[PDB]
């Protein structure tokens, strides 16, 4: 009864809070770490992550407006294309850069000599382009296949129209089921499994090394490590699991209407997943003494 | 005359590129400040391949060691120049506990001044307690009460050296940001340089953790 | 002869000609007043003839 | 006989103090009570010179008031064009522990020095096209704290070995040695006629030396801690010292006494550098508190603040035409203000 309305507006308010906090925090990180601090490898990584999160959260009002009226698109074809391009590029870049930061920290901790001899700002700038290239490659079907479809009652949904690529009245089956299944599998494997495995393995190695070397004086290192790992997991795993379940039950969901719970769990879980964009600056940037000192000295 | 303006801008950009490359090369070295006594012996140990600089390489890590023993002037006027070194190596002759103001007392005062210094709040200190064999030979004929009247242990090298190590590490009034790595210097090959490598590796790891945000 | 050098230096320093602090202050004021118009930091120059924009 | 000599020295010091007090009749603040305040000196960062990767310890302006040399502990001596922020030169130093640098009045040479106890002279013309070490001066047993060119062939260096020296660059020999201090000399300033120079040391005293003769003409005292900086008044009859006791002072050679003290209760950090303006009306002083303070040199007031650096302001200079002020800092940046 009333609980359904609560589940209706809960993702909306979560996304609005995410928009406000993400814009504020990512703008603060960009300003400070790009115009008041010396350029280092960690500063470059934080700047790239902040740019991804900020560009994603700047598109959040459009997604909130679209979701509030039942996935309808009130804007134009160009805005549908541009907004979804930005969303995909920056949402994949966020997880790729989180994995990149985890790998960089693991290398710095486990091979300090190699990090001292080879980890430089120029090399970091050269190699941090890889996550962006992978995100851009994953965003290609948004460039090509996505478009705005107007169903008879002028409803204007921005979806993956396949009529242009089809040639038969059965061009939906085996051409859209296959594409959506591949999309969901890639989403789970590359959007969640790869960055999650990288993050977990790297931070577990860091924790084990600093425990064996007896560097744990306070609880702060372990608190920060567990917060960084658990925030990524708690934010992304429910949404990725729901999306993967929808992928593996796609045919028997759309053909007959079996799993409606997976259908109605998409919005709250996706809002929780997108909350990580506003969570990231607090986890990675507003945890450093030097950054906090520079921020308070700047304002 | 704008061709010369573009030529000047090009030359400045080339100089900028050279400066960036030179800074990248320089940041790769590990800067060590050597203070102290067996300082020359330690330098000879770390000897492979106004102020005197000694460069060596161990396990693909490059160390630049600076000796400022020939600076008879006031230290506080130039000591800030070494704010930012990876670590400080402090040499103390264990056999100075007999020599006279007591030599070991003067060494303790210098160590206290260096360790509790506003420019070295977080800099780690590698303390070498040299002349172990001479100290062991002298500890059987001159008791540590000659230097420390409050000592109560037997005239044994182990106890009389543990006391000195503990009472040198007690002068660290900031055991929350810096570490003191104490090594009893021995003539064993590569031992002191391996100890320096281990301590510097720990310092580098801790600096990386601080920079990332864990520490 | 460090003591002799100190004695000679102090004797030479004492056997010097000193003037009034009022006279010295007047000279400093006169110099500052004479060269005030030519001081670009005391009186900033217009941006047309300012080399640093 | 040592006791009698000490008593005689004490009575001579008493006589000198009595003579100074007798010649002291009016104060600088009393004489300048009538004059109007300068106002509020508000300078703006016109240029920001970046490119040093470590703390900047010294800088000097060229006589043409356009080129400036700076020294950093990254082992670099950079010559900049201040108008365009173009790096004209970048000389690598054999010793990275540089503490001072000088620009020749002709602009043909540059100088540097530091913890190596050596003043290095660099030829800037170099028709071959590459800056070369023209001469290396040795003989100081302490760190090089300051150096200033008299000509293309003469340079005066103050060292931490308690002495100062006037050199012959062509022969590389100490032409004259100035002794008398009892602490490390940390700064020196040449008179406008290059006939005398003042030096401030860690014994909390300043001394005036005749270059041609080589003896201490006058000794000025009154600071409580080490004098870190010293500068000459433009007319050459007075000078200003900045020390670690957070005060600057103005001394008069002719009256042989202190004139004015520049200090505020809100300032507790020492002065790193001092520099007059073209008329001598403004005294700019660098501080450890990351700021430069512009003082009214006549009324002892504070006329302005330059606050643009994140670390110590170690070097400070005013151009020969008085147009701009360059301020170098430990945050690895130089800033030109107007
Ligand atoms: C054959 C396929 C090749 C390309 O592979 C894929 C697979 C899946 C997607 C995808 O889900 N994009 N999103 C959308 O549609 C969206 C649409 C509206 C609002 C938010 C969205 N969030 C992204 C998104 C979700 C999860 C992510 O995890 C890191 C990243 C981005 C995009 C491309």
């Amino acid at each position: 009864s009333a609980g359904y309305t609560v589940l209706r507006i809960l993702p909306l308010v979560v996304l609005g809070v995410t928009f406000v906090l993400g814009v504020l925090g990512n703008g603060l990180v960009i300003w400070v770490a790009g115009f008041r601090m010396t350029r280092t490898v960690t500063t470059i990584c934080y700047l790239n992550l902040a740019l991804a999160d900020f560009s994603f959260t700047a598109t959040l009002p459009f997604l909130i407006v679209s979701m509030a009226m039942g996935e309808k698109w009130p804007f134009g074809w160009f805005l549908c294309k541009l907004i979804h391009i930005v969303v995909d590029i920056n949402l994949f870049g966020s997880v790729f850069l989180i994995g990149f930061i985890a790998l960089d920290r693991c290398i710095c901790v486990l091979h300090p000599v190699w990090a001292q001899n080879h980890r430089t700002v120029s090399l970091a700038m050269k190699v941090i382009v890889g996550p962006w290239i992978l995100a851009l490659v994953l965003t290609l079907p948004v460039f090509l296949f996505l478009t705005t479809v107007t169903i008879p009652n002028g409803d204007t949904y921005c979806t993956f129209n396949f009529a242009s690529w089809g040639g038969t009245p059965e061009e939906r089956l085996k051409v859209a089921i296959t594409m959506l299944t591949a999309r969901g599998i890639i989403r789970f494997v590359i959007g969640f499994l790869l960055p999650m495995s990288i993050v977990a393995i790297c931070y577990g190695l860091i924790a084990a090394k600093i425990h064996k070397k007896g560097m744990i004086k306070s609880s702060r290192p372990l608190r920060v490590l567990t917060a960084v790992v658990a925030s990524f997991f708690i934010c992304w795993f429910p949404f990725q699991l729901v999306a993967l379940l929808g992928t593996v039950w796609l045919k028997e969901m759309l053909f007959y209407g079996k799993y409606k719970i997976i259908d109605i769990l998409v919005n709250p879980t996706s809002s929780l997943a997108f909350f990580n964009s506003c969570l990231n600056p607090m986890l990675y940037v507003f945890v450093g003494q030097d950054f906090r000192e520079r921020l308070i000295h700047s304002l | 005359v704008s061709a010369e303006d573009k030529a000047a801008a090009e030359r400045s950009k080339m100089i900028d590129k050279n400066l960036r490359e030179d800074g990248e090369k320089a940041a790769r070295e590990v800067k060590l400040l050597l203070l102290g006594s067996g300082k020359n012996t330690i330098v000879k140990q770390m000897k492979i391949i106004g102020i005197v600089e000694t460069h060596f390489t161990f396990k693909d890590l490059h160390f630049k060691m600076f000796d400022v023993g020939a600076q008879r002037s006031e230290r506080k006027k130039w000591i800030h120049c070494f704010e930012g070194v990876t670590a400080i190596i402090f040499c103390v002759a264990l056999s100075a506990y007999d020599l006279v103001m007591n030599r070991m007392h003067a060494s303790m005062k210098l160590f206290d001044s260096i360790c509790n210094n506003k420019w070295f709040t977080d800099t780690s200190i590698i303390l070498f307690l040299n002349k172990k064999d001479l100290f062991e030979e002298k500890i059987t004929h001159s008791p540590l009460t000659i230097c420390f009247p409050e000592y109560t242990g037997a005239n044994k090298y182990d106890e009389a050296a543990s006391y000195i190590q503990s009472k040198f590490e007690d002068l660290n009034k900031r055991k929350d940001t810096k570490e003191i790595y104490t090594h009893f210097t021995c003539s064993t090959d590569t031992k002191n340089v391996q100890f320096v490598f281990d301590a510097v590796t720990d310092v580098i790891i801790k600096n990386n953790l601080k920079d990332c945000g864990l520490f | 002869a460090q003591a002799r050098k100190l004695v000679e230096q102090l004797k030479m320093e004492a056997n010097i000609d000193r003037i009034k602090v009022s006279k010295a202050a007047a000279d400093l004021m006169a110099y500052c007043e004479a060269h005030a118009k030519e001081d670009p930091l005391l009186t900033p120059v217009p941006a047309s003839e300012n080399p640093f924009r | 006989e040592l006791d009698q000599l000490r008593q005689e020295a004490e009575q001579l010091k008493n006589q000198i103090r009595d003579a100074r007090k007798a010649c002291a009749d009016a104060t600088l603040s009393q004489i300048t009570n009538n004059i109007d305040p300068v106002g509020r000196i508000q300078m703006r960062t016109r240029r920001t010179l970046r490119g040093h990767l470590a703390k900047i310890y010294a800088m000097h302006w060229g006589t043409d008031s356009r080129l400036l040399v700076s020294a950093s502990q990254d082992g670099k001596l950079i010559i900049w064009d201040s108008y365009t922020t173009n790096k004209v030169h970048a000389i690598p130093l054999r010793s990275s522990w540089v503490m001072t640098c000088a620009y020749a009045p002709s602009g043909n040479y540059v100088a540097c020095g530091g913890l190596d106890n050596i003043c290095s002279i660099y030829n800037l013309k170099t028709r071959e096209g590459n800056v070369r070490v023209s001469r290396e001066l040795a003989g100081h047993t302490g760190y090089l704290s300051c150096c200033r060119f008299l000509d293309d062939n003469q340079i005066v260096t103050s060292s931490g070995d308690t002495t100062c020296a006037l050199w012959d660059i062509e022969t590389g020999q100490q032409t004259t040695t100035f002794t008398g201090h009892t602490g490390d000399v940390m700064s020196l300033s040449l008179a406008p006629d290059t006939r005398l120079f003042v030096s401030g040391a860690c014994d909390a005293s300043a001394k005036l030396w005749d270059v041609r003769e080589g003896m201490c003409r006058q000794t000025f005292t009154g600071h409580e801690s080490d004098i870190n900086a010293i500068c000459f008044f433009p007319n050459g009859n007075a000078f200003a010292t900045g020390s670690d006791d957070a005060t600057c002072r103005l001394f008069d050679l002719r009256a042989d006494q202190e004139l004015m003290t520049y200090s505020h209760d809100n300032i507790i950090c020492g002065i790193t550098s001092v520099s007059f303006s073209k008329s001598g009306r403004l005294l700019l002083a660098g501080y450890d508190d990351f700021n430069c303070n512009v003082w009214d040199a006549l009324k002892a007031d504070r006329a302005g603040v330059l606050a643009g650096h994140d670390n110590r302001v170690s070097c400070l200079g005013v151009t020969d035409d008085g147009m701009a002020v360059a301020t170098g800092s430990w945050d690895s940046f130089l800033k030109i203000w107007n």
